[PDB]
């Protein structure tokens, strides 16, 4: 394969990306439901974990494909 | 040493006038089955009662963690 | 077997266990070692 | 069935002290064919990442 | 207790008989008693019981521990005419070792010991 | 708690994984020069010597070369006084500061640890750097950064005091490569798996010898068993006992 | 004949060649010789590790590194010594647990049992110094979060710590005279080891069959030479497998980072060996009584030849309650390397309390039962 | 009886309660006792001393001064274990001039003798290596003349030098395994030991008169407790004596400067209890013939029961013969401390001389001689 200058990592990592559309869903959710938060406490790291690590198990062997 | 009172007939062979590991191989799956048949019961309870009990701790460890999430 | 083999065979009666003044005089050493680990340590204000 | 033979058992097994250095030619012999043996399918599944392939490819 | 001891019993009879069929069941493979599974090693009493028999009954339990300890190494068990005629329930030691026993207890309840140790060698 | 822990690493293909696998050691050159030109400004690795980089990564006049273009304290002379000199052979890798209360003080309080052992000092070590260094990610709904902090989903507690270092075209191999960020990553992600088990491949040799030998000698030790324990296993005993 | 002439001759000829040992012993019978070889090992490797390691806190770490790469077959050495300590573990806790499962502590056989709890508690004290060595994060602080269990007992906690530490806190002291006691303690378990062999000398071995076996030896030295040799292969087989293959598999990655005493890991864990122990103490709210609950385990552990009854095959209701406390035991292991969590508090002390169960409950009064169904 | 239950404390009761001696054994038999007693208190001493002692070069010197000055109670820790080596070899020198005396290596104990010279050897290895660890001028230097003394080995010489270097002078490596072998040889003392008193209880002691003693035995553990204990307060004075008042009287001034490769000091002598050695070694002009010497006299020990006839008193002509080896040994102990010159140099040749002449023609046949005199 043709090795590029440019990074394939962020191409690969939004092609993946429709592959866990609910894990986005529920990601944006806790978003939507700590938007009037004021104590400074409440945060969605466990459903961003949730998508990043299925887009990360789709794209790593893809990302490898790429790379000499 | 040890007198012991016993009435007996024994017979040997010489090591040099029989095979040595040919009829291992007739009788390994036989030995195998035997072996399961004998511990079959102990293994299964063990197997049951450790990933039962891991299981479910793992399953309500998930749920904790779960449970903190907003 | 020694330990619990002889209380559930029976064999262990008030006849054949040790007196009352055997247990005083043994049970005696106790003030022993408490002397022996004040004399060791000497953690007192005894002594005035 | 299979038995060794005679004239073999009377030269190299009879004696421990004819015994004991064809034991130490056949230890060295087995010990050369296993590295080989093994130091060729090592480099043949790894060619082209070694050192030495790099050096030999920039001659 | 006594008002539910009374029918406790025939609950500890059918379990023993439950027992008993599932080890003799195990017993007779290797052409062993019940009674063979005691060892002088393990209990001065039977070490005494076993002296108060006559040589033969003695021949005979030493004949049958040793040949269940070569099936044992030979990973056997007895062929099916031999396995037929085993007898793992017939007893040739409980009555001694009841006797010698209900001695010792004797014994105890007048402060005495028993005229008897463990087995000590070296 | 999970943001504590942080996110977990993937497992990515390396070709060393294997127990019959080798390194790359084309891929170990091009690491340790992103680890000249990027990583050196401010991690030490103290424990390598230009020495141990012969016959794995460059030839001895290579390393050499390499070694003479850094500048060693070396002392002290006939008066008494420390000075200058080439790096050699046998010289450890140059540390960007003197002490960890320097580096501590040019990077906001935090120490940039060594990395000689940092591949086998993380849980899943050359994937987590992988990830770490390719990672560096839009921080989520209510998680706010300090300044002089960078989000990074994989450092634990995800506020890493180390900016984005790696670029693209940042580094320009000698072997044609192109640089890209994951290119580069990929690079150094392979030398530091390299500097924590330097001698991976000769201990995976040793252990294919070691193996075949012994399963040979488990066959031999088993039929001398057998030959020894036939006269009982195949004894007759014949008895009046029938019970 | 020629032994006769000789003492040495003598004990050796009487003791290794032509002593009588049960025809029907199977493979379950060599735990013991492959404990004594995996102490040999522990021993030579590491009085070879000695001559390159530095006791001190500015010189350990780099020492252990300069071994791993400059010193000749230095890594063979290290990761032998390593990962041979957690095979030394293996083969004795399976040595354990056979006993356990045959009953063989009970007479005439309580000395033999004693001294082997005497020997496990000198391990796992040489194996818990032995770890700090390397100076690293788990080596520093584990033994600090360890070492501080002693200010439980009240009034002198804090003078016997202190005075474990030589100092306020564990530092450079404590690291040397643990490497002295280190080097020590392995030449007490060889003493050890040849005093409990000899007292099973006295009066042989047990079988699998649970029967007097006085009818049926054969000399040790012809037979059980091969047979031991068999089963010294195959764990060399797997030694081979971890030192070469797997070598940091047993291990944890926070000891290759060097010791900070003002930033502590996430996650202090032990070894694995001593996971069961660590979540019998962390199962249970207060230092005081989990210390007290290891030292009840350690007393019901000596007391097995005392209270136990209940052996082999034969006696099926204990044989079948085994794999219950095997399965409890290996739950306990799980358990060490968790977090803490109000599941696995739960958990942990529910198996604290079976494990407390099977060995002062169950072993008397279901082997009396057993006892009474076989032969009353 | 309680001691026949048990089979640890059969031992015990028949080896040393109820161990029949003969009941005229005079304060020369003493010597065994305090050895085993100096042996012990060595290896207390040094267990620990390692707790404070870093075996590195550029800490050596400073981790002895801190045990020395703020350690508590290490100055008395380091000089005990310092001058118990001396006191440790005045004592095994006078039991093996006592054994040389009365022929007590004979038949049926030439397996005590043997064992007795091997301990000897294994005690003058540790002792050496032992002396290099504080790293001085004496140690550093000391252990550079000892070592480079196997070219004299033809071809295979310098390799093994530098194999034992780990290097090629005496540097870091070679203290470093010196250390480790130091800790390590002196629990082969101790097994050794054990093994010495295991092969006299065969055949109990000799008598001062020379004769049977099988019909006047008593009891070992009632007689012979008290007169061990009277002799071991004695060597527990001087013991005392030397530690407390004259620390530095047996050693080297020397010592005490910190280890200098590129200077050496002008006289480079041992400790007093391998001057005999080293006078014999020095006395010869030639290396490899020196060393050929040091290994006759060592074989010609080990072949002492085999050609060795004649004991104490009632043999007389040999009783007035070893008062010349007793002078000829310490003339070569006082000439060892000297410089080289051509009388000593002389002497010392005529000294070695005599010693060879007295271990194998004087036992001999002199020996033979009083037989044929006496039962002729
Ligand atoms: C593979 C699948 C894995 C799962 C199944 C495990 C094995 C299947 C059978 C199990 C069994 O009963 O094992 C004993 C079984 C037969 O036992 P048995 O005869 O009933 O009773 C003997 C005792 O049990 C055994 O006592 P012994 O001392 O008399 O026999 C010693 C020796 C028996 O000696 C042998 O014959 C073994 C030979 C070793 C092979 C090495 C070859 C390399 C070098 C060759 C050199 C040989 C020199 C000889 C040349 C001269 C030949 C003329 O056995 C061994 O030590 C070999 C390993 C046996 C099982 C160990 C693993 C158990 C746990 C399972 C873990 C797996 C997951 O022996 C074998 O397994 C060997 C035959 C190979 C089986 C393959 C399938 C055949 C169809
Ligand atoms: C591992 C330690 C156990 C090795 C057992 C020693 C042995 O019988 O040699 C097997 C074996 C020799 O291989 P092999 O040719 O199959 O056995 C010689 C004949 O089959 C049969 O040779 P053999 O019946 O004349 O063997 C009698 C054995 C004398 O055997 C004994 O008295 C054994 C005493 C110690 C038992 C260790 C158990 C643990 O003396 C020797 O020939 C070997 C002396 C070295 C010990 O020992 C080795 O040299 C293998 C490495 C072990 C180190
Ligand atoms: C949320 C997090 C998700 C995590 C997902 C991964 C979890 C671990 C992987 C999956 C493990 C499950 C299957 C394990 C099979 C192992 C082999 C085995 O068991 O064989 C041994 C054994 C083999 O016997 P042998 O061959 O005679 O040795 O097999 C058995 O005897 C059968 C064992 C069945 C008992 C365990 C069943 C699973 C327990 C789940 C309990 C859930 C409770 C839910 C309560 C709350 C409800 C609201
Ligand atoms: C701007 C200076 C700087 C540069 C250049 C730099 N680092 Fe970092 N690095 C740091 C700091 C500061 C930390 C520690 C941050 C913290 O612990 O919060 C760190 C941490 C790390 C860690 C460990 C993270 C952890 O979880 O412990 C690794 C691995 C690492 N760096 C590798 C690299 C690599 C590879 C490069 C080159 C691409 C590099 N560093 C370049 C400053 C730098
Ligand atoms: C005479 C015998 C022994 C000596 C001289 C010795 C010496 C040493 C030394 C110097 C170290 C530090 C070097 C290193 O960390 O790699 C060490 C580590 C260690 N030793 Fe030993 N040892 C002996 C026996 C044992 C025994 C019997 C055990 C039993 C379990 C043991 C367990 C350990 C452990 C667990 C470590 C830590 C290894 C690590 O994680 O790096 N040692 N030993
Ligand atoms: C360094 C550790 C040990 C060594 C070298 C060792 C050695 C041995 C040996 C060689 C045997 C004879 C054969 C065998 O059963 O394997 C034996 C038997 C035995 N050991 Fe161990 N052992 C050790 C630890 C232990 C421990 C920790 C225990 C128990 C807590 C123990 C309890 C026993 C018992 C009860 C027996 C007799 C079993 C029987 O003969 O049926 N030993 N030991
Ligand atoms: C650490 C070193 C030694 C210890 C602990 C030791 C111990 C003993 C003991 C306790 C005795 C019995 C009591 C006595 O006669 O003193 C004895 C006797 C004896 N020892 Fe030593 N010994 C040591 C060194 C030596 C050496 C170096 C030799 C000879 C080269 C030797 C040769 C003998 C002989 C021949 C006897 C028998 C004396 C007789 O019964 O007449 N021993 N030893
Ligand atoms: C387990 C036993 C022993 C240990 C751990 C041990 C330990 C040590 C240590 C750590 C040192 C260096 C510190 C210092 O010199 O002050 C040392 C020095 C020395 N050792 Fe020991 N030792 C042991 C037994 C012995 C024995 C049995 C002998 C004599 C036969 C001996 C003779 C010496 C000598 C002569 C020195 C030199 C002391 C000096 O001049 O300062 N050691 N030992
Ligand atoms: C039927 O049952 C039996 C077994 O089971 C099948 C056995 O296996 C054995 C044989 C026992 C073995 C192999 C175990 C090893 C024994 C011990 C005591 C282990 C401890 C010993 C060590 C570590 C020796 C190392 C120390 C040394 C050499 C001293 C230092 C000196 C130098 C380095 C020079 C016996 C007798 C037995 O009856
Ligand atoms: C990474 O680290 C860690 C370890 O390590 C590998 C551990 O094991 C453990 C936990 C282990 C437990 C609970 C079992 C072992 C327990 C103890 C108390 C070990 C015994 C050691 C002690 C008390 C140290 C004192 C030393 C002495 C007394 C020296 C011996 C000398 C003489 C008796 C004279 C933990 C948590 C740990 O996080
Ligand atoms: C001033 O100079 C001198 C010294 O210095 C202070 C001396 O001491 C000595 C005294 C030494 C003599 C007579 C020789 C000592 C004996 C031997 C065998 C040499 C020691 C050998 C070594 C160190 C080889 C390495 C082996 C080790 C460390 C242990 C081996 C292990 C086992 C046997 C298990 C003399 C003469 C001397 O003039
Ligand atoms: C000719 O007649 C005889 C003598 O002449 C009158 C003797 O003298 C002796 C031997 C004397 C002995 C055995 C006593 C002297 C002491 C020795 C050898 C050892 C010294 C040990 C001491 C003081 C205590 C050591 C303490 C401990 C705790 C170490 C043990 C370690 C552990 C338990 C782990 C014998 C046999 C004899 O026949």
């Amino acid at each position: 394969v043709e090795y590029t200058e440019d990074d394939p990592k962020p191409q690969i990592e939004e092609d993946c990306k429709p592959h866990c559309v609910k894990e986005w869903a529920a990601y944006k959710a806790c978003a939507e439901r700590i938007k009037d938060d004021t104590t400074g406490q409440a945060h969605c790291s466990g459903q961003y974990f949730d998508f990043w690590k299925c887009v990360d198990h789709c794209a790593a062997p893809k990302i490898f494909a790429h790379l000499k | 040493r040890q007198n012991i009172p016993l009435r007996e007939i024994l017979y040997q062979l010489s090591p040099y006038q029989q095979d040595v590991i040919r009829q291992t191989f007739t009788n390994a799956p036989k030995t195998f089955l035997r072996f399961f048949k004998e511990k079959g019961v102990g293994l299964a309870t063990f197997g049951v009662l450790f990933f039962g009990i891991k299981g479910y701790t793992e399953h309500e460890m998930h749920q904790e963690r779960l449970a903190e999430r907003y | 077997p020694i330990g619990v083999w002889s209380v559930f065979q029976g064999y262990v009666t008030p006849a054949r266990l040790p007196s009352i003044q055997t247990l005083t005089r043994v049970g005696a050493w106790g003030g022993v070692v408490v002397v022996g680990g004040l004399y060791m340590v000497q953690p007192w204000d005894w002594l005035a | 069935v299979m038995r060794l033979s005679e004239a073999l058992y009377q030269t190299f097994f009879k004696r421990s002290t004819v015994y004991i250095p064809m034991l130490l030619v056949g230890a060295y012999f087995s010990n050369e064919a296993i590295d080989y043996a093994v130091d060729k399918m090592w480099t043949t599944r790894n060619k082209g990442k070694l050192f030495s392939d790099i050096i030999a490819e920039r001659t | 207790t006594s008002l539910l001891k009374q029918v406790a019993l025939p609950v500890f009879n059918s379990l023993a008989t439950t027992y008993r069929s599932v080890v003799g069941a195990k017993l007779a493979k290797y052409g062993l008693r019940f009674d063979d599974l005691q060892d002088p090693l393990k209990d001065e009493d039977v070490a005494e019981a076993l002296r108060r028999l006559p040589p033969d009954v003695v021949v005979a339990r030493n004949c049958r521990l040793r040949r269940a300890l070569d099936l044992s190494c030979k990973h056997e068990a007895l062929p099916k005419d031999l396995l037929e005629k085993q007898t793992p329930e017939l007893s040739y030691l409980q009555d001694v070792l009841n006797e010698v026993r209900a001695e010792r207890r004797e014994r105890a309840q007048l402060g005495a010991p028993a005229p008897y140790t463990r087995i000590y060698y070296d | 708690n999970e943001a504590a822990d942080g996110l977990h690493a993937p497992h990515y293909p390396w070709g060393h994984e294997g127990v019959l696998d080798s390194y790359d050691h084309a891929a170990i050159r091009r690491g340790h020069k992103v680890y000249q030109q990027v990583c050196a400004a401010c991690h030490s690795m103290q424990y390598l010597h230009w020495r141990q980089l012969v016959g794995v990564c460059y030839t001895e006049e290579e390393a050499k070369a390499l070694a003479a273009e850094t500048e060693v304290e070396d002392g002290p002379n006939d008066e008494g006084e420390m000075f200058t000199r080439e790096g050699r052979l046998f010289d450890a890798f140059p540390s960007p500061y003197a002490n960890e209360q320097a580096a501590r003080y040019a990077n906001g309080g935090a120490y940039p640890p060594d990395l000689t052992l940092i591949s086998g000092g993380r849980h899943n070590g050359p994937n987590y750097i992988f990830s770490l260094l390719t990672g560096y990610r839009d921080p989520p709904a209510g998680i706010s950064i300090r300044e002089g902090l960078y989000y990074n989903p994989y450092f634990p507690g995800g506020a890493i005091a180390m900016p984005k270092m790696l670029v693209d075209g940042g580094v320009e191999y000698e072997d044609g490569t192109p640089a890209s960020a994951s290119q580069q990553a990929k690079d150094i992600t392979t030398f530091l798996a390299w500097a924590s088990y330097p001698y991976q491949d000769e201990m995976r040799v040793m252990g294919i010898k070691a193996c075949l030998m012994i399963s040979i000698l488990i066959g031999f030790a088993a039929y001398s068993k057998r030959l020894r324990w036939a006269p009982i296993k195949s004894q007759r005993i014949v008895m009046d006992v029938v019970n | 004949r020629m032994h006769n002439k000789i003492q040495l001759l003598s004990v050796l000829n009487t003791h290794l060649v032509a002593y009588p040992t049960p025809m029907n012993l199977n493979y379950s019978w060599n735990g013991g010789s492959l404990a004594g070889m995996m102490l040999a090992s522990q021993m030579l490797t590491g009085i070879l590790l000695a001559m390159h390691y530095v006791g001190h806190v500015d010189y350990a770490f780099a020492s252990v590194q300069h071994l791993m790469t400059d010193v000749p077959s230095g890594m063979i050495l290290r990761y032998a010594h390593a990962n041979g300590a957690s095979l030394f573990f293996i083969v004795v806790y399976l040595h354990v647990l056979r006993g356990m499962y045959y009953g063989s502590g009970a007479q005439p056989r309580e000395i033999v049992w004693i001294s082997g709890v005497v020997i496990l508690l000198v391990m796992i004290i040489t194996a818990f110094i032995g770890y700090v060595l390397p100076w690293g994060q788990m080596s520093f602080w584990g033994a600090t979060v360890i070492t501080s269990l002693a200010t439980a007992i009240p009034v002198v906690g804090k003078h016997i710590m202190y005075w474990l530490w030589g100092g306020f806190s564990v530092d450079n002291p404590t690291l040397n005279r643990f490497y002295s006691f280190h080097y020590t303690l392995p030449f007490i378990l060889a003493g050890l080891s040849v005093f409990h062999i000899a007292a099973l000398h006295q009066y042989g071995s047990t079988n699998p069959l649970g029967v007097n076996s006085q009818s049926s030896l054969i000399s040790f030295g012809s037979y059980f030479g091969a047979k031991d040799l068999v089963g010294a292969l195959f764990l060399a087989l797997v030694f081979s497998i971890l030192v070469f293959f797997y070598p940091d598999l047993l291990g944890h990655p926070d000891n290759l980072i060097p010791a900070n005493p003002y930033s502590t890991p996430q996650h202090i864990v032990p070894e694995w060996y001593f996971l069961w122990v660590y979540a019998i103490l962390r199962s249970i709210p207060n230092k005081a009584m989990g210390v007290l609950a290891i030292g009840l385990v350690f007393a019901s552990l000596f007391a097995m030849p005392f209270i136990g009854l209940g052996g082999g095959k034969f006696r099926i209701i204990t044989e079948w309650l085994y794999w219950t406390f095997l399965a409890d035991v290996l739950l306990l292991t799980w358990l060490g390397g968790n977090e803490i969590t109000p599941i696995t508090s739960f958990v942990g002390q529910c198996c604290t309390a079976y494990l407390f169960f099977y060995l002062l409950v169950c072993q008397p009064l279901v082997g009396y039962l057993e006892t009474q169904f076989a032969h009353g």
